[PDB]
């Protein structure tokens, strides 16, 4: 056939590339960071009703000043998680603090391009990782399976991205608010996802300072919905 | 490198079956017929050998029917070297089940790990599988007398009356036409014959053709006792029966 | 064409073209410029965003005190020679009380390379990597292509574009070389002669990236308003 | 056909394609010669001048093994790095165990192998580089060139690369004009000479010359490179000579 | 740990096993269970070095619990017999032994017999009436080889266990701070709560 | 070691052999899990290709991990075999360190984590084979149900099935499934486990087998008798 | 037809690889002979100089194996050098293990044992070279054995291997025809030296000079080659009469 | 028998005060009764304005000086040049000494 | 410098054969004719020394080779593969039998592991199955006399007489006529000789024609006396004088 670990005349990695494609099939997630916080949101995007909707964990825990929200694959992104935690645990051992949110972002980047003929094929899953901590305050990162990592003050991943990105363009300032921040989440996956948005089938997550990382519950989600579609009728 | 010459024994079709696998079950549906019948008080095994030739040494030829120990014996269809191989891997499995619990092993056990070891093949390594479907008869003192089937899938199943090899849809319509469950030893040996004598790609079952073996717990006082028949015993059962 | 399958396999004219695919990546990555004179060497590297949310990524990384380099193509690649370097700068430090060669460190990266173009399941590294560094034989300047080839030079560009400020500092090559004891006019000179590969963009104060290492001066990198000085 | 796709296949032929296609790569790299004189042996690379911002007399090509053994050779320039390094690995193993430094033709033979291994096997690519090497032993000087098929004969003259027939040329004509031989000094010059004439082949970029010796007499049977004023003096014969 | 008893009567095993786990100077514990249930018709008490004991018996529980769920069976007494015992002669040649004795007390269920097996920490095996480990047997066999039968009842076995106790109680220099019987039968394990 | 990479991506983000593995799947015979407000209910069809089987001894397709918690399928019955035996190592590791035995959602997980490990790991090929696990964790009295796939993906249903025809059986479940009030009792659960699988397996009651789960312990197979009784009050309602 | 690639079987039953190893054979374009006297064997080789720019010393296709046992190679040097190697450090090993020289023989079969291996399993490629070991064994007198790409290896009352083969065996064959004998019935390798030059010339039909032949001598207890002018010696002799 | 440990003497001394702190030592280093110096640093500036001092068996001692100084530099290389503050030295230095647990450091660590 | 052939060179092909068993089959068809007839108080085994050259010495190339003192094999197919088989069977002989019980073993066992060897090369990585085919003749203690033959995929048969290799099917139809269960070693020598000069083209004498026996214990063979329950091996090669006794009589 060919190599895992084959360039294409045009300079990247075959299986990188169509590992990008799998991202792009998957459910969408939005990360907005402030001064205020750092929120995570996800589509859940279950396949039949049948399926109890919180059972789908595509936001995660990784310490208590960091999170993880995930795109693609996420099968994939287990190993990934559980190397993250380990790394950040391990570091707290080793040296009696919290570690870097970019720190952390770099171990699990540096799992990435271990793949060949180690792993046989890169992973399938784009995550977002979310964090603070006292030297670079609040940070929002994107982790590839390229092993890249990009900071951003607002990303979207998943099927709904490219859409989702250009409305973070115009959205995003320096002044956001964490309640602002939440609403601008729920905003844009209401617009790109397929299904109505509810409490079900849409999570939101953040991460302060003061109380760390917190999945939100389905009651405060629905708060949010209904405070949001409020102030879109407002105007 | 070397990845240009690599068959992938152990990849999914588009329709998700295993090729090899399916390749391998073809080549078995060449192999001579054996087939096992599980009566009330004992079990037969019947098999049908492959190379009729008048100098083969017949009296001293074992390509059919082996021991597996003195309680499990096993009929065989298809490559018979592989099928020593994973024999010999089976009788060491007894002994270590003995050597460790004190028991001879039941017999459902054995079979899980003979057919683990197919699926290993199956799953992992890159290496082809093997060619063999077995039958297995045996007896312990939990479930009696049981006939099983593995394949080169792994996959196992439990039997009153099955056959493997050649002919296989034939000889299973005739068995599940004739078989009953009150039936005896004495009844499913001659099933067993005719079922074989009307299967068969030959002119006429003879004894220097067929292998063939009972189980009875008709032992003195209530034991087990296999009996892989000699030539001579083939050939009077077949009188006996009337089909020579 | 049948013969770039993997990096094992020549072609009919001798020509490795999984080494030249990997060449190919550093043409697509953003531009980076060394230069040095005899007391000071610079590296000046544009650094590339994905979009306007995004952070501009890190070009340039240090190795050791008196070394570091800038990347362009791969920055995954970069970070496993990088490290690297680091631990053999480190080894020559801890067991022989000496600060590396770069010449010595050049050879390193080489025979690293050539590993990966001659052996099956491996694959050429994506980058390519400009090493500069003050040593026991004054300043230097290395260009690092992951076919093996180092190459030591008083100036040099890689990168998309990087013929133009190739070119600047082939002509230039008299002036910068005598800039001796005055870091600032050096750095000017690799800020004009990166100026010389940009189209439609220009220099701003989160795009450029610049590094230093001289006679009295550790490897330090200057980002964001510490950079402002020379836009 | 597909014989050509992988190492280690014979041909119908019974060619190794692979090997040949090792060739044209050394074919395509600069040219380096070999000179066996009196006492000892020369050896002198063309490096081409790509660009006026390469640093003169830094970017060394030739090569020394142990203290004894000079090394140059054409063609994929890493390839060449990795021979000599596991050529210091053999030189080094053999000074361990037996005392004495390495002969050359027990050197050669420790390449030789090495390179022949490199075509056994689909999984490894053949060296893309032919190899001039050589020095002065116990019993004398030797010259040596290494192909990437493993093959290596003793030379009076060697020359390889893109400017090769030129150089044989120039060499033969030193073979037959003295039969009892050349000095090593007079070596470094015809060295120099036989470059300069060679680089008509690569006439486009203008070029560097670097010359190195053993000489039982001149270097005290060591390696050394020719620097300043003899290298000088050598220049300014093979310059008078093309004019 | 110090006294472990077994004995088997008519249509039981009983065990009997000391609370006390002393370390040194002081009894830290005055209620431990020195027994694991393998099987629900088949106990194993257990007494030996620090640590190695609970070890070995949980290690045997696993490996036991893990043959039920994939058979779907009980394994015998005299099966589960002879794997704890091949456990233990396979560790007595390695880099570090488990220095563990252990009686098993078990009640076969297809046979209709009770079975109790004393092996010591270098896989010594025997089938006996009543059984011991340790100092235990010096005072107990005796008693035992005067009193019992083959035909007693369990509360005449437990009678006869009262009688062992007693001896150790009187004549042994450790405080064992008194044993937690338990009766193994066609019903299973269960624990006497008075003695 | 043979190492090679059979799992990997194509052009178009798929893994194909991970695909090919749902195949199997889709191949296997119908497997359906429906859970009740105090139980959990583990439904099975048997092809009737296979007549003279002996049903004693056969493998039968819901597998006990450990006494609170069952597993059944539908794919390759061989990887199946592999995954139980994993599955009844890790719940008895789990009793012998953490003293407590595995919840359903941590069974599941592991079951999971390994069905992946082997979508990404050189020389092997995915697990032809979708789990359903089901069961109750220890000293609680809400039932659990998981769906596990050869990609290694997990999640709990309300109530599933998976194999053959599986489509036409979510579509029965789907509208006939009431959240807000599930089976109250065991009787209305298997009811509707057995009606769900007399939408696909079209013949009487030795196609069907029924595994009900309750809390504490408490698992029982029916027998073909007491299916029968099911298969009979169903069809006499039917005829109306 | 990837069957022609690595050395597993063809439809025909046949072994492509090692074929076309056979072929590499001949691409020097060398012959060689062996012939036995009574108290030696003889073994004789072309040496072909083409580049003047060569030392002629170091061109060589004979090799000292250990001291009683001498081998010709028959194809490129490279393979020749690695068969050699080899060769040497068996025949070392097995003085080691078992206390005595390694028989030619023995030596011959160890050789041919590793080459079919080579055309067994798929990742070794055969050698492309025909070995002709040469001694005066202490046990079966003088001994000539040859082995190949095909793991095929047999004694010889003499031999011939190159592109010419053909009529250097007919030649040879011929005479033994005539004679008798099993050997060279000559008491002094210097005429079985003599004998192997002069029918090497009447079969390829070309005359040598003392720089076109290569010669190794194997008597009891060493195997030695002969310089230029013990050849030159042997060719004064031959012309004399 | 080979003795791997060695007794090189010395004293060291650390206070800390409210906007300071001082880590003292003796510049003798003997072995038995002889002096081999008279001026052997023991005390060493680490970087990140950490001051150590491994008092015991000198060999050991400069071993963990060299690992922890070493240990300074690859903390900025893998976390951004971020300062290593004292208390994440001195757990760093727990587990260069625990690691050898069953061959120790034969020392008295002051930072 | 890896062996990346970690996978099976044989495979199963849609029809079910095992491709490179059916072409190492088609090899021994091509290979030298060789046959073996069981007699009650012997076993002979016959082949033709196919000389690749005059010069060469034919007597130095043994197809006939002795595996243990009661134990001989002959081939039809690649002479290599067969040189190494006979190698790798005597040591089995000694590792996996007579170090451990303190005797040979028996034809059928030994059998059974040259089988062995020959199945795994039919299904490990990176190897061709072996192209021969083996006749083994032997005798022991317990079984008496007996006639096997080993093929490439590892399968083996007990035979009363048969051939394999060039004239095979014309040689078995000839035994089959000649073949009855009262002959004796000398009656089965001379059929041997008979069915051979079929096959064979040039030259019939005892320099082109290679024949050993399974017979009596030869004690003048064992090199050693003073142990009465170590008889002598049961192998015996016949000379070229023997054989050529022998077609006088034909
Ligand atoms: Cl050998
Ligand atoms: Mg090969």
């Amino acid at each position: 056939d060919r190599g895992v670990s084959t360039f294409s005349p045009e300079g990247r990695l075959f299986q990188v590339e169509y590992s990008l494609e799998a991202i792009k099939l998957g459910s969408t997630a939005i990360g907005i960071a402030t001064k205020e916080g750092v929120v995570l949101g996800v589509e859940k995007r279950a396949t039949s009703p049948l399926l109890e909707s919180d059972s789908i964990e595509k936001i995660v825990e990784i310490d208590r000043h960091i999170g993880c929200a995930m795109s693609g694959l996420t099968a994939d992104a287990r190993s990934m998680i559980e190397h993250a935690r380990t790394a950040a645990v391990t570091h707290n051992l080793y040296y009696d603090e919290d570690i870097n949110v970019e720190s952390l972002t770099q171990s699990v980047c540096d799992l990435a391009l271990r793949f060949g003929e180690l792993m046989s094929r890169p992973f399938g899953v784009a995550l977002l990782i979310a964090g603070h901590d006292a030297d670079d305050g609040y940070q929002l990162f994107h982790a590839e399976p390229s092993g890249t990592f990009y900071r951003y003050n607002a990303k979207a991943i998943g099927s709904g991205s490219e859409g989702a990105q250009a409305e973070l363009l115009n959205e995003w300032h320096s002044s956001l608010t964490l309640k602002e921040a939440e609403l601008l989440v729920l905003k844009i996956l209401k617009q790109v996802m397929e299904e109505k948005l509810d409490e079900n089938n849409a999570q939101l997550s953040c991460i302060t300072k003061q109380d760390g990382f917190k999945i939100y519950d389905n009651e405060k989600t629905a708060e949010l919905i209904k405070e949001l579609k409020e102030k879109e009728a407002a105007e | 490198g070397s990845r240009r010459y690599d068959s992938r024994t152990t990849i999914f079709s588009p329709e998700g079956r295993l090729y090899q696998v399916e390749y391998a079950l073809e080549s078995i549906s060449h192999a001579g017929t054996a087939i096992g019948i599980m009566a009330s008080d004992g079990i037969v095994l019947a098999a049908e050998r492959k190379v009729t030739s008048t100098l083969l040494e017949q009296d001293t030829s074992t390509e059919k029917l082996y021991k597996l120990n003195d309680k499990i014996a096993v009929a065989v269809a298809g490559l018979t070297a592989d099928a020593e191989i994973l024999i010999n891997t089976a009788r060491i499995h007894a002994q270590n089940y003995l050597k460790t619990y004190n028991e001879d092993i039941p017999v459902e056990i054995l079979v899980r790990r003979l057919s683990d070891i197919k699926q290993g093949y199956t799953q992992h390594g890159g290496l082809r599988p093997f060619g063999v479907s077995f039958i297995y008869a045996g007896y312990d003192d939990r479930y009696g007398y049981q006939l099983y089937t593995s394949n080169p899938s792994g996959n196992y199943t439990g039997w009153k009356a099955i056959s493997v090899g050649a002919n296989t849809s034939a000889a299973q319509t005739l068995l599940q036409m004739d078989y009953k469950d009150d039936m005896k030893v004495d009844d499913a040996i001659e099933l067993a014959l005719k079922t074989l004598s009307k299967t068969t790609d030959s002119s006429a079952l003879t004894y220097d053709r067929l292998e063939f073996a009972t189980i009875r717990k008709g032992a003195n006082d209530g034991e087990v006792y296999q009996k892989i028949f000699k030539p001579q015993e083939i050939k009077d059962i077949l009188v006996k029966t009337g089909i020579t | 064409n049948n013969y770039d399958g993997d990096t094992v396999t020549f072609s009919p004219t001798g020509r490795l073209f999984q080494v030249e695919y990997a060449l190919e990546a550093i043409k697509q990555g953003s531009v980076t410029v060394g230069l040095r004179s005899n007391t000071h060497a610079v590296l000046v590297a544009l650094k590339r965003n994905a979009d306007e949310l995004s952070s501009y990524q890190k070009k340039i990384i240090k190795c050791d005190e008196h070394m570091g380099l800038s990347l362009a193509g791969l920055a995954p690649d970069a970070r496993v020679l990088s490290n690297y370097l680091r631990q053999q700068c480190n080894y020559s430090s801890l067991v022989f009380n000496r600060k590396l060669a770069v010449e010595r460190a050049g050879h390193l990266l080489c025979d690293k390379a050539q590993k990966n173009t001659q052996s099956y399941g491996g694959r050429p590294y994506g980058v390519g990597l400009l090493i500069i560094g003050y040593d026991k034989s004054g300043a230097h300047l290395l260009e690092f292509q992951p076919s093996g080839n180092v190459t030591e030079l008083y100036g040099t560009a890689i990168g998309a574009r990087s013929q133009g400020a190739k070119t600047y500092l082939e002509r230039t090559l008299d002036t910068f070389i005598k800039i001796d004891g005055n870091p600032d006019e050096l750095i000017k000179a690799g800020v004009e002669a990166i100026s010389q590969s940009l189209r439609d963009e220009s220099l701003t104060v989160d795009n450029l990236s610049i590094a230093i290492v001289g006679k009295d001066t550790p490897f330090t990198i200057y980002d964001g308003e510490a950079v402002a000085k020379y836009i | 056909t597909g014989y050509d796709l992988s190492n280690s296949v014979f041909s119908p032929d019974g060619r190794n394609f692979q090997v040949e296609y090792a060739v044209k790569a050394v074919e395509n790299g600069t040219t380096s010669i070999g000179i066996k004189c009196n006492d000892g042996v020369v050896f002198a690379v063309e490096k081409l001048i790509t660009s006026k911002l390469l640093v003169p007399q830094k970017n060394v090509k030739i090569q020394v093994v142990d203290r004894h053994i000079g090394c140059v050779y054409s063609g994929l320039i890493p390839d060449g790095r990795h021979l000599v390094n596991r050529g210091r690995e053999e030189a080094a193993s053999f000074k361990k165990l037996y005392k004495t430094p390495i002969p050359i033709p027990a050197f050669a033979d420790r390449l030789g192998q090495y390179v022949q291994a490199h075509t056994l096997y689909n999984s490894v690519r053949p060296f893309g580089v032919s190899t001039i090497f050589g020095g002065v032993d116990k019993n004398g000087a030797h010259l040596y060139m290494l192909e990437p098929s493993g093959s290596y004969w003793g030379y009076k003259g060697a020359a390889t690369g893109k400017g090769r027939q030129s150089a044989k040329a120039e060499l033969e004509k030193l073979v037959d004009h003295h039969p009892e031989g050349l000095s090593a000094r007079e070596a470094v010059k015809q060295a120099a000479k036989i470059i300069y004439l060679a680089h008509e082949d690569n006439k486009e970029k203008d070029f560097e010359l670097e010359i190195s010796w053993c000489s039982l007499s001149e270097t005290n049977g060591l390696h050394k490179f020719v620097k300043g004023d003899l290298l000088q003096e050598a220049i300014d014969f093979a310059q008078k000579e093309i004019n | 740990m110090d006294i472990i008893l077994g004995i088997r009567v008519q249509d039981s095993v009983i065990l009997a096993s000391s609370k006390a786990v002393t370390r040194g100077i002081s009894v830290l514990k005055d209620s431990d269970d020195k027994t694991r249930q393998l099987s629900p018709h088949t106990l194993m008490s257990f007494a030996g070095e620090a640590g190695d004991t609970v070890q070995f018996a949980e290690y045997i529980q696993a490996n036991i619990q893990l043959y039920s769920i994939r058979e779907d069976y009980e394994l015998s007494p005299q099966a589960v017999s002879s794997f704890v015992r091949q456990e233990l002669a396979k560790s007595i040649r390695s880099r570090r032994p488990y220095q563990v004795n252990v009686l098993i007390g078990g009640y076969d269920k297809k046979k209709n017999k009770p079975e109790l097996y004393q092996i010591d920490y270098l896989g010594t095996k025997v089938e006996l009436p009543y059984g011991a480990h340790g100092y235990s047997g010096f005072y107990t066999f005796s008693l035992l080889d005067h009193h019992y039968r083959p035909d007693m009842t369990t509360e005449e076995g437990l009678d006869l266990l009262k009688l062992c106790v007693q001896e150790l109680e009187k004549r042994m220099p450790m405080d064992f701070k008194g044993v937690i019987v338990k009766i193994v039968d066609k019903d299973g394990i269960r624990q006497v709560d008075d003695f | 070691g043979y190492d090679r990479a059979l799992s990997i991506f194509s052009p178009d983000g798929h893994i194909f052999q991970v695909e090919y593995a749902l195949e199997a799947v889709k191949r296997g015979t119908c497997a359906v899990g429906v859970k009740g407000k105090n139980c959990v209910v583990l439904g099975c069809e048997r092809r009737s290709t296979l007549k003279l089987q002996d049903t004693r001894i056969t493998p039968s397709k819901v597998s006990k991990i450990d006494s609170h918690v069952v597993l059944s399928f539908s794919g390759l019955n061989a990887d199946s075999r592999i995954l139980i035996e994993k599955a009844r190592v890790e719940a008895q590791s789990h009793r012998l360190t953490l003293e407590d035995p595995v919840t359903v959602e941590y069974l599941t997980r592991y079951v999971a984590g390994v069905q992946q490990r082997y979508t990404q790991s050189g020389g092997v090929r995915p697990f032809g084979v979708s789990t359903l696990i089901a069961g109750f964790d220890p000293r609680d009295d809400e039932p659990k149900l998981y769906q596990t796939e050869p990609s290694g993906i997990y999640s709990s249903w309300s109530a599933q099935t998976i194999g053959r025809n599986s489509k036409t059986v979510r579509e029965f479940l789907e509208k006939n499934y009431d959240r807000k009030e599930p089976p109250a009792t065991v009787e209305e659960c298997v009811k509707l486990t057995v009606r769900s699988l007399l939408e696909v397996v079209q013949t009487g009651a030795k196609n069907i087998e029924i595994t009900v789960v309750k809390p504490d312990s408490d698992i029982v197979a029916l027998s073909s008798e007491e299916i029968n009784q099911y298969v009979t009050q169903i069809e006499q309602e039917k005829q109306e | 037809g990837y069957d022609r690639h690595i050395t597993i079987f063809s439809p025909e039953g046949r072994l492509y690889q090692v074929e076309y190893a056979f072929k590499a054979t001949n691409q020097t374009n060398i012959n060689s002979l062996a012939v036995r006297g009574k108290d030696c064997t003889v073994v004789i080789s072309q040496k072909k100089v083409p580049d003047k720019l060569l030392d002629p010393t170091t061109v060589s296709y004979i090799f000292c194996i250990s001291r009683t046992i001498g081998m010709v190679v028959n194809g490129p040097i490279p393979d020749a050098r690695n068969a050699a190697l080899r060769a040497k450090a068996e025949a070392a090993e097995f003085r080691y293990k078992y206390g005595y020289d390694m028989p030619c023989d023995v030596l011959a079969k160890r050789m041919a044992n590793l080459s079919q291996i080579y055309t067994q399993r798929a990742y070794m490629r055969p050698l492309g070279v025909i070995l002709t070991f040469v001694s005066v064994d202490e046990e079966l007198g003088p001994s000539i054995y040859k082995t190949d790409p095909a793991g095929y290896y047999v004694g010889y009352k003499a031999t011939a291997t190159g592109p010419k083969q053909q009529e250097i065996t007919t030649n040879l064959e011929n005479h033994f025809k005539k004679s008798k004998i099993d050997h060279i019935n000559e008491e002094s390798w210097e005429k079985v030296v003599e004998f192997a030059i002069t029918h090497m010339i009447d079969a390829l039909g070309t005359e040598f000079s003392k720089n076109d032949l290569e010669v190794g001598v194997a008597t009891k207890d060493k195997f030695f080659t002969l310089s230029a002018e013990n050849i030159e010696e042997r060719l004064v002799a031959i012309a004399e009469q | 028998q080979f003795n791997p440990y060695g007794d090189n003497g010395g004293t060291i001394l650390g206070i800390a005060g409210e906007d300071f702190a001082v880590l003292a030592g003796d510049t003798r280093n003997i072995t038995d009764y002889s002096i081999n110096s008279r001026y052997e640093p023991k005390v060493f500036d680490c970087g990140d304005n950490i001051v150590m001092s491994a008092n015991g068996f000198a060999a050991d001692g400069d071993a963990l000086v060299k690992r922890f100084k070493n240990s300074v530099k690859w903390y900025h290389f893998d976390h951004n040049d971020k300062k290593l503050s004292i208390n994440s030295a001195a757990r760093n230095i727990q587990h260069l000494l625990y690691g050898k647990r069953f061959f120790p450091y034969y020392v008295h660590t002051i930072i | 410098m890896t062996d990346r052939y970690s996978f099976s060179l044989t495979t199963f092909s849609p029809s079910g054969k095992l491709g490179q068993i059916d072409y190492a089959l088609t090899a021994v068809k091509q290979g030298v004719t060789s046959l073996g007839i069981k007699a009650t108080n012997g076993v002979v085994i016959a082949t033709e020394k196919k000389s690749s050259s005059p010069l060469a010495m034919s007597e130095t190339l043994s197809k006939v080779s002795l595996l243990t003192p009661d134990i001989g094999a002959v081939y039809s197919g690649m002479g290599p593969d067969y040189r190494v088989l006979v190698d790798k069977s005597r040591k089995v002989a000694h590792t996996s039998y007579k170090r451990i019980y303190g005797e040979y073993p028996p034809t059928k066992l030994l059998v059974s592991e040259v089988a062995k060897i020959m199945q795994e090369a039919t299904q490990s990585g990176g190897v061709r199955p072996f192209g021969v085919s083996l006749l083994i003749a032997g005798h022991d203690e317990f079984n008496g006399f007996s006639l096997y033959q080993v093929d490439p995929s590892g399968s083996y048969f007990p035979w009363k007489a048969t051939a394999i290799g060039k004239g095979s099917v014309a040689a078995k139809t000839f035994l089959e006529k000649r073949w009855n269960d009262e002959l004796e070693l000398e009656d089965a020598i001379h059929i041997a000789l008979l069915t051979l000069k079929e096959s064979v083209e040039g030259e019939f004498n005892g320099d082109t024609i290679e024949l050993a026996i399974i017979g009596d214990e030869n004690p003048d063979l064992l090199g050693y006396t003073g142990i009465p329950t170590d008889k002598g091996p049961r192998f015996r090669k016949l000379t070229s004088q023997e054989i050529n006794d022998r077609l006088e009589a034909l």
